[PDB]
């Protein structure tokens, strides 16, 4: 990740993750 | 059941006494009594008693 | 279920503190909760198994951006000797300068830490030379742990959840299983082995960009579907090759060479990719085995049933075993804890001696480190493949579907199981701590000529039987006639015999008198163990002191003091005293492995080969020598870069001390320290405005056993971590 | 909320009951021992686990056993 | 020059004679007498498994005695099987004897 | 020879091992006059040194790369008075503790009251049951062959 | 009667041919055992039969070692034969399909018999000579299982004579025998 | 480290702020009795 965008690329796609974890834990619950 | 001191071995699964001898005291003849015999033996259990009472279809070797 | 714990109504109605802690201990028992049913349990194990999956992926994707945004791979790339791998960078709001001046090394900007898991020698060997490349895989790592969330929530939905038969189809699974995810994920390797890792250490790029252009051997294709198959072992590298380079590079992609690279000192990867063809083949023919439903395949229980030999030696033999196995999943979780066991410490055993990574041996504090994980890891496997053999045994058997097979006939002779494993015990402990004493006064006295050395000589001639050529045994390997000798002469020898017989390196180390005690106080460890571990699997259904266990559960605390003192009787409780014997023993085992290697790399082997054979020598050459840079990493004259370790080690220390304050003291003491605390609170002005919801009580019995054990294994394992870490990388060797 | 049972071979003793420091067990008419005498259970409300009862019944394995259960105020033994 | 064409031609009609002819009856005793994974006592589309389900639109077959695909296919795997492990291995020449 | 250790009395390592020692010994002893104790005592040792490392070397024993016996616990004919020579011998005495234990404990066992005979021994009786076990092996043997040796009837039970 | 006086087991009583109750381990206690190991040692008994001659013949005759005799591979030719004419069709690959196809198929053919005494005793086309009609049978039988376990025994100690003495075949053994009965004899391999 | 002014934001939103939030929302729903 030399460059910046791409930190930001990671950000976002950590975040829909994270969206998704959140989803499956509620539906685990 | 059993005869007074009558040598018999015990079957009672949950026993301390499993598998061991002992001789007969007293059993008691009355008619609606579950566990009459009366059998007391030479080794103590965790406890520390050496009398016990069973029915006479749980134990017997002779 | 109208409160914190919503799967049990016992913590849900406590008042006391105590429904927080049960509440989040049995927070994974599932099969011990309420209303619950064989086809809720396995679909929350499906889902649970997807996030562990998720949470993984996520984890190796967080490694590969951190090397790849902090870490200096690149560099790292053309000095794999004279650079330091970076882990991470570190931001610490409480340094100090000399602090900030002193963890800045490498070739940071500021301060980092230094990897010390061979993450960098793994990522280099199978073809990444770039950050883009490890950006990539990052990203790619985010995509299918998303992923694999995505299957976890939807395989809960009401459409599409499995059924509780679906899951207990034992033929497909194993037949699929090995099939697929293993024969065909080896093959898949295979083919990235061969189509990006060797051409990379040949020297030439090849990416995503041109797969389909450049052709991993100058004749692809042709001599494979026509059967020649020698073609792709004419010319592999020399020992001129420079990994990375065409400096000396041949153009084989598969063969059998067999020893180290001359100048990474690891594996060869032609070999590696041989290898996985060769597993990949046998994986894969070996799937097609069991009936699914196409006619042929085997029936897995009639299979089981064949198996009673005549003669009643052993019973009703396997009649039933397949019903046991099927319906229980704890039989099923100590099988694959048990066998995961072995080989993770498999593992640890070969990665040492065979180094398969670039520039692996040559980062003498990274394989120390590797081997400690992996066997401490290995370990606590070992203990929970026992635990759960326990609760199988204590819920889950039926003692009328076991009619006499095997595992009733275990139960039937388990006194004399326990009473040899006891004296296999005792007498290992009692030879072995004789021998040493006996050494120990030997020394003691200015004596050292009479002390008993023994000479290894089976583990000796085994390694003579190898091809090593020290003890002039000459046998089976050694001997120039013997058939197993010319068999392999023209294949493999030539680089084995060739590694083995350079001490050099860790493949079969050359031992003595030391090596001797130290093996049989590991047999001692591990007799220990199993024996603690199987009286408490086998008396778990009941004893003659209890002869009712069944009915009270796995962990209870007790069973009054009557009796003349029941404390301590569950079969948890027998777990809890067997993770005291897993933690001695592997700590003996990394104690061993740790010397040795240490005396290798130093140069001076003749120093534990000779200061081992007494008990003084270990505390006095190993643990009190290696000692002077560790807690020198800050002093009254400032601090260097081992100063967290200096920090770390003590720490362990204390939690580990604090561990025995859970141990020693039991809870008719809290309790009633408790009842007056609660009292002073209450009989306080300005702060009786306050209130507690729940009563604040002393902590349970056994978890206080619990949380005692917990910190015992911590502590146990920061403070060896810390020194190992320490003693070594603060020399290297 | 400990679960209290009373399996059918005390011979009447009379000592679970006279042990127990709570109130819980209490003698009942019952013909089959000798003097038509057994232990009776009705107040496990109250039980705190003391298991003062277990070590005193002098039969072979046990007559009255106490079985952990859900904990409560009155069970965990509080005064506060 | 071991000719392949030939080779594996031979190896995969020897093993196609010997599963068609001279192991067709044991082959199919062995497997009506361990039929159908059980599971409790009933196998497992019984069970209830959309997907343990025999295909016999796969399976009806006509050869006179009961060749369906999947033993031609088995019986071919095996004979290509040998036949690879055969062609492998005469083309390098070796020695590996007492 | 085997295991690569050459035999004690050529190891030119050994001799490091005794006059090294010797030396020490003489340095201590050059501290007092040749007719006191302490002088008396050290001569002692010194001979008792030189007596010990003539010894090793006559038997046969192979030293080590470091001048240290090490013993080849094998089977090996020619170390057979390492590890199987004094074994047989401590065999035979441990098995005479055990069986002359064994015999006490069946004859205490029917008496009036055997626990009493536990911690108050009757010297006559276990003296003759000493004195008699000297032949055990040809009496566990014989034990064993007349099937009188185990029980069947164990007490275990587990429900 | 291998111990003149010793009883018999109650599975030994001596009915079968070639009986003389021999059975110290205890291994035909069980009824189906013993009928599929009394047909297992016929089969080893005929196959040592016919080995015999064939290690015996060709080491006087074509001048073999019955060790060296099938050391001809890994080494591209060889396959001699009686008068020594190499056979052109003996190459290992497409000599041992066959080997492997005609044994499998006589052995298939074989194993389908539910009669044990058609098992072990077929007839038919195996006595095209009328030799088991209805004259002396149990005497026959006896014999075949006499000379069937010498056979057996005569093997063994071929297949222990060449390992003990290594490239050579159990003939020159008799002449080393003869060449000096007191000093060439087993107390060498087993006293070194 | 192309960005540095990241780890200045991260942590102390990890260490500081991420405990102090979910510490609180797991006492909510600890100390409820729906
Ligand atoms: C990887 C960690 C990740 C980070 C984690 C950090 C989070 C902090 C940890 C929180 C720990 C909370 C305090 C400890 C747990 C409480 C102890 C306790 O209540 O303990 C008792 C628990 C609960 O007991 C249960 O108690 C039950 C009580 O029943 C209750 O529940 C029943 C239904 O559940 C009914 O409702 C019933 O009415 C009701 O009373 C029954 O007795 C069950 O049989 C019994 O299991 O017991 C059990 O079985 C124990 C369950 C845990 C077993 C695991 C032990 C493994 C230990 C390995 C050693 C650790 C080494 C660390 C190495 C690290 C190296 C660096
Ligand atoms: C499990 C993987 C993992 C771990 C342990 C770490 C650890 C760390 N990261 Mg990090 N990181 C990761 C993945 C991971 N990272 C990924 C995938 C990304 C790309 C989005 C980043 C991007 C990132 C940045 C940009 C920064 C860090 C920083 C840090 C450090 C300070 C903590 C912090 O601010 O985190 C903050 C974490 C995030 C902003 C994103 C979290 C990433 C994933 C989604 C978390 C994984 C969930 C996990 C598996 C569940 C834990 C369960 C557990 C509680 C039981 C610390 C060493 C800081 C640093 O270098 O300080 C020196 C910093 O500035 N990280
Ligand atoms: C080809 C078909 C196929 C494939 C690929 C899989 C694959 C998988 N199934 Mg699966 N399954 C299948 C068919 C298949 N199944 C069928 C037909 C059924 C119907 C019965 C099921 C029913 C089923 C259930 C019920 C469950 C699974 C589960 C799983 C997962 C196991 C966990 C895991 O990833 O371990 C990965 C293991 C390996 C990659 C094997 C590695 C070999 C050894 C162990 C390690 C060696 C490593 C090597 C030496 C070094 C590499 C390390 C490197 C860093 C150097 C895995 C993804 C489990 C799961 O995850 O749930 C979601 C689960 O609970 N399956
Ligand atoms: C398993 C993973 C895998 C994958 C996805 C690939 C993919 C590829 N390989 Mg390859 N390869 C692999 C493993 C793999 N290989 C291994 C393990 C080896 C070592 C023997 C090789 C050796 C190899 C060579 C020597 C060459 C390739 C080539 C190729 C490319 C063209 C293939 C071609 O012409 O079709 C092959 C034609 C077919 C008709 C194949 C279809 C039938 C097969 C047998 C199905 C397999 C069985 C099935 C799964 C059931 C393609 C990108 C060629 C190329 O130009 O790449 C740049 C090339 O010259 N590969
Ligand atoms: C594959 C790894 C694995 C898995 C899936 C489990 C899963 C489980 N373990 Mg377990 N365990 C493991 C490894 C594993 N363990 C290891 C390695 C050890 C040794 C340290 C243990 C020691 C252990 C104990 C001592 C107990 C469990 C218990 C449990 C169950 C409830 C966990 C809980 O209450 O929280 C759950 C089925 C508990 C249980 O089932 O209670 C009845 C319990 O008491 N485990
Ligand atoms: C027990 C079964 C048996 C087996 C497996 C063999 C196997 C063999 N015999 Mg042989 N043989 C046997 C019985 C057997 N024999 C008997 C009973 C006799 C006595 C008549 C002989 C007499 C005999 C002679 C005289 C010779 C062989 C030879 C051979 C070898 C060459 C085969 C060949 O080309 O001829 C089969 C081809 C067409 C039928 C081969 C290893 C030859 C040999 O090894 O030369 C050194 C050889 O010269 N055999
Ligand atoms: C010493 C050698 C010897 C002797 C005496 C016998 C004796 C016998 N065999 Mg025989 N057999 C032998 C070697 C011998 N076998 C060998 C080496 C093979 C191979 C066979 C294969 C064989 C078959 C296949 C059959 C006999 C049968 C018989 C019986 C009647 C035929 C006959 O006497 O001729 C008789 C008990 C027949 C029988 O019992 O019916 C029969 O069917 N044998
Ligand atoms: C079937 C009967 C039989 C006969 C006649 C022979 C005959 C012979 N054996 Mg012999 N042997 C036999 C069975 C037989 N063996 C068996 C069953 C075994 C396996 C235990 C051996 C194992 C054996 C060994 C190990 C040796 C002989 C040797 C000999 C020869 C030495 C003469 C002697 O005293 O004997 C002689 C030709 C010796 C030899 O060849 O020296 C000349 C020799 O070293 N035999
Ligand atoms: C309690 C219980 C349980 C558990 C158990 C366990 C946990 C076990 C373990 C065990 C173990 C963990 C074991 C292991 C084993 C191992 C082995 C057995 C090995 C072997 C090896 C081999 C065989 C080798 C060989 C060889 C050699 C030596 C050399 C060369 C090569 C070869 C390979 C040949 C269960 C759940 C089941 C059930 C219930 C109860
Ligand atoms: C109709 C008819 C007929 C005909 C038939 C035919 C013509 C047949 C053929 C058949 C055939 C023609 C078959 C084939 C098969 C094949 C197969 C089945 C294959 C498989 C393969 C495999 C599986 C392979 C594998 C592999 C790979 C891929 C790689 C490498 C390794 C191996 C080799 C392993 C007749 C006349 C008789 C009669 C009348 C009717
Ligand atoms: C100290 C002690 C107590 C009393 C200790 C108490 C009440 C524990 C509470 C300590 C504080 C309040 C919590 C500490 C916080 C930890 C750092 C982490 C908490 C758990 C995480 C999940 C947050 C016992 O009750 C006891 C019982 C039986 C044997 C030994 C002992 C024992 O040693």
């Amino acid at each position: 990740s030399i460059s910046d965008s791409q930190i930001i690329v990671a950000l976002v796609s950590a975040f829909i993750t994270g969206i998704l974890a959140l989803r499956l834990g509620k539906s685990l619950y | 059941g059993p005869k007074r001191g009558s040598i018999v071995k015990v079957l009672r699964r949950e026993s301390y006494w499993f598998n061991d001898t002992g001789k007969v005291v007293a059993v008691d003849q009355a008619p609606g009594v579950r566990y009459p015999v009366v059998v007391r033996f030479d080794k103590v259990n965790y406890a520390g008693v050496s009398t016990n009472n069973y029915s006479p279809d749980e134990l017997e070797a002779a | 279920a109208s409160r914190f714990p919503k799967f049990s109504r016992g913590l849900s109605q406590d008042p006391t503190t105590r429904r927080i802690w049960f509440g989040i201990a049995t927070a994974h028992d599932f099969e011990s909760h309420d209303d619950m049913t064989e086809e809720r349990l396995y679909q929350k194990i499906f889902a649970s198994h997807f996030g562990q999956l998720a949470i993984i992926f996520l984890w190796t994707s967080g490694n590969l951006f951190h090397v790849a945004w902090q870490g200096n791979f690149e560099a790292w790339g053309q000095d794999p000797l004279h650079v330091r791998p970076i882990a991470h960078a570190i931001w610490d709001p409480h340094f100090g300068q000399p602090a900030v001046e002193a963890f800045t090394r490498g070739g940071a900007s500021g301060p980092v830490n230094i990897a010390y898991s061979g993450v960098y020698q793994w990522w280099y060997t199978i073809g990444l030379r770039t950050n883009q490349d490890l950006y990539g895989g990052s990203i790619f790592l985010l995509f299918v742990s998303a992923l694999f969330l995505i299957a976890g929530w939807l395989h809960l939905q009401p459409k599409w959840k499995p059924s509780v038969s679906w899951f207990k189809n034992a033929e497909s699974r194993l037949n699929h299983h090995l099939s697929g995810l293993f024969g065909v994920s080896s093959l898949a390797w295979t083919g990235h082995l061969v189509h990006v890792a060797i051409p990379e250490s040949r020297g030439e790029h090849v990416r995503w960009n041109n797969l389909l252009t450049a052709l991993p051997h100058p004749q692809g294709l042709g001599p494979f579907f026509a059967g020649q198959w020698n073609v792709y072992a004419q010319n592999p590298d020399s020992n001129s090759h420079l990994f990375g380079t065409s400096e000396g590079a041949g153009t084989a992609i598969l063969t059998f060479l067999g020893g180290f690279h001359p100048q990474t000192q690891s594996l060869w990867l032609t070999d590696m990719a041989h290898h996985h063809l060769a597993i990949a083949v046998i994986f894969i023919i070996a799937g097609h085995m069991y009936r699914t439903n196409f006619g042929i395949g085997h029936s897995m229980k009639e299979i089981l049933e064949a198996h009673t030999p005549p003669g009643g030696r052993l019973g009703r033999g396997h009649k039933g075993l397949y019903d046991t196995i099927n319906n229980s999943l704890h039989f099923q979780l100590g099988l694959a804890l048990a066998s995961l066991g072995v080989i993770t410490s498999l593992v640890a055993q070969h990665m040492y001696s065979l180094p398969p990574y670039a520039f692996l041996a040559q980062d003498f504090t990274t394989q120390a480190a590797l081997y400690t994980h992996h066997q401490y890891i290995a370990g606590f496997i070992m203990t929970g493949a026992f635990a759960h053999g326990a609760i199988f045994f204590i819920r889950d058997y039926n003692p009328e579907q076991n009619k006499d097979n095997v595992l009733a006939r275990m139960l039937e002779h388990k006194e004399a199981i326990i009473s040899h494993l006891s004296w296999a015990s005792l007498f290992l402990g009692f030879h072995t701590l004789g021998l040493y004493v006996h050494n120990d006064v030997m020394l003691a006295f200015g004596t050292p000529e009479k002390q008993i050395l023994i000479e290894p000589v089976f583990a000796q001639w085994i390694q003579s039987a190898h091809g090593k050529a020290l003890y002039g045994f000459d046998v089976l390997l050694s001997s120039a006639d013997s058939p197993a000798f010319n068999a392999g002469q023209t294949l493999w020898l030539p680089g084995w015999l060739d590694a083995i017989n350079n001490n050099s390196n860790s493949l079969f180390l050359t031992i003595g008198p030391g090596d001797f005690l130290v093996h049989h106080a590991i047999a001692l460890g591990l007799h220990t163990t199993t024996l603690i571990l199987v009286k408490g699997a086998l008396d778990a259904r009941g004893s003659k002191l209890m002869p009712d266990k069944k009915e009270f559960g796995y962990s209870f605390p007790c069973d009054g003091p009557g009796r003349g003192g029941t404390c301590d009787i569950s079969a948890w409780d027998a777990f809890y005293l067997a993770v005291f014997w897993m933690l001695n023993t592997i700590g003996w085992v990394t104690f061993y492995w740790h010397w040795k290697h240490i005396t290798l790399w130093q140069g001076n082997v003749a120093q534990f080969n000779e200061s081992s054979t007494y008990l003084m020598g270990w505390l006095r050459d190993y643990l009190w020598l290696n000692s002077s840079q560790l807690i020198n990493g800050y002093n009254p004259f400032g601090m260097n870069s081992l100063s967290v370790w200096a920090w770390m080690f003590l720490f362990g220390h204390l939690v580990w001390a604090t561990g025995f304050m859970f141990l020693i003291s039991w809870r008719g003491y809290w309790q009633e320290l408790i009842e007056t605390l609660a009292w002073a609170h209450e009989r306080t002005p300005l702060a009786n405005l306050v209130r507690w919801k729940d009563k604040p009580v002393a902590l349970s019995i056994v978890q206080a056993r619990l949380v005692g054990l917990a910190h015992f294994s911590v502590g146990y394992i920061f403070t060896y971590a810390a020194f190992l870490i320490a003693s070594t990388s603060g020399k290297f060797g | 909320a400990h679960s209290v049972k009373i399996y059918d071979t005390c011979i009447g003793c009379t000592q679970c009951v006279r042990a127990c420091p709570t109130d819980v067990l209490e003698m009942v008419p019952w013909d089959g021992c000798k003097a038509s005498q057994i232990a009776s259970a009705p107040r496990t409300e109250d039980c705190v686990g003391c298991k003062r009862c277990e070590s005193a019944c002098p039969t072979d394995f046990l007559s009255v056993r106490v079985y952990l259960g859900a904990e409560t105020t009155r069970s965990m033994g509080l005064a506060y | 020059e071991a000719n392949t064409a030939l080779t594996i031609t031979l190896s995969t009609g020897a093993l196609l004679f010997l599963g068609r002819f001279v192991f067709l009856p044991f082959q199919r005793d062995n497997v009506s007498r361990q039929g159908l994974p059980v599971q409790n006592g009933v196998t497992h589309f019984d069970a209830g498994d959309s997907r343990a389900q025999e295909v016999t639109s796969f399976l009806k077959t006509n050869d006179p005695a009961g060749f369906t695909i999947v033993d031609v296919l088995a019986w071919g795997a095996l004979g290509h099987a040998v036949g690879f492990f055969i062609l492998a291995t005469i083309n390098n020449g070796y020695n590996p004897q007492f | 020879d085997v295991a690569g250790l050459t035999p004690c009395k050529e190891s030119k390592g050994f001799a490091k091992r005794e006059k090294q020692e010797i030396k020490k010994l003489e340095s201590r002893l050059k501290l007092y006059a040749p007719d006191s104790a302490p002088a008396l005592a050290l001569n002692a040792t010194i001979e008792k040194t030189k007596r010990r490392f003539a010894f090793y070397g006559n038997e046969g024993l192979l030293c080590g790369t470091d001048g240290l016996p090490h013993l080849i616990v094998d089977g090996d004919q020619a170390h057979l008075g390492e590890f199987v020579y004094p074994g047989l011998v401590f065999l035979y005495i441990a098995g005479w503790i055990g069986w002359v234990g064994r015999a006490y404990l069946i004859d205490v066992r029917t008496s009036k009251k055997p626990t009493e005979k536990e911690i108050i021994i009757d010297v006559p009786l276990a003296l003759r049951i000493m004195s008699k076990g000297l032949t055990w092996p040809v009496a566990a043997i014989g034990e064993l062959r007349s099937g009188k040796l185990v029980e069947k009837s164990a007490n275990i039970t587990v429900s | 009667e291998w111990l003149p006086g010793n009883p018999r087991p109650s599975y030994l009583d001596g009915s079968a041919p070639g009986d003389f109750g021999f059975d110290p381990l205890g291994l035909g206690e069980v009824p189906e055992n013993l009928e599929r190991f009394k047909e297992s040692e016929l089969i080893h008994a005929r196959w040592a039969m016919l080995a015999v001659p064939g290690v015996l013949i060709p080491e006087a005759l074509g001048y073999g070692n019955w060790v060296s005799a099938q050391k001809w591979a890994a080494t591209p030719g060889g396959q001699a034969t009686y008068l020594g004419n190499p056979v052109p069709w003996g190459n290992l690959p497409v000599i041992l399909a066959i080997e492997f196809l005609a044994i499998a198929f006589a052995e298939s053919q074989r194993n389908g018999e539910p009669d044990p005494e058609k098992r072990k005793y077929p007839g038919g086309a195996f006595d095209p000579l009328g030799f088991s009609k209805g004259a002396n049978l149990e005497e026959l039988k006896l014999k075949e299982i006499k000379n069937g376990r010498l056979a057996l025994v005569a093997f063994l100690g071929f297949a222990v004579q060449a390992i003990a003495y290594p490239g050579t075949g159990p003939l020159e053994n008799l002449k080393t025998h003869l060449a000096d009965p007191w000093h060439n004899t087993i107390a060498h391999v087993i006293i070194p | 480290m192309t960005a540095s002014y990241l780890p200045s934001i991260f942590v102390p939103l990890i260490g500081l702020v991420f405990p102090a939030i979910t510490m609180a929302s797991l006492f909510i729903y600890i100390e409820q009795d729906e």
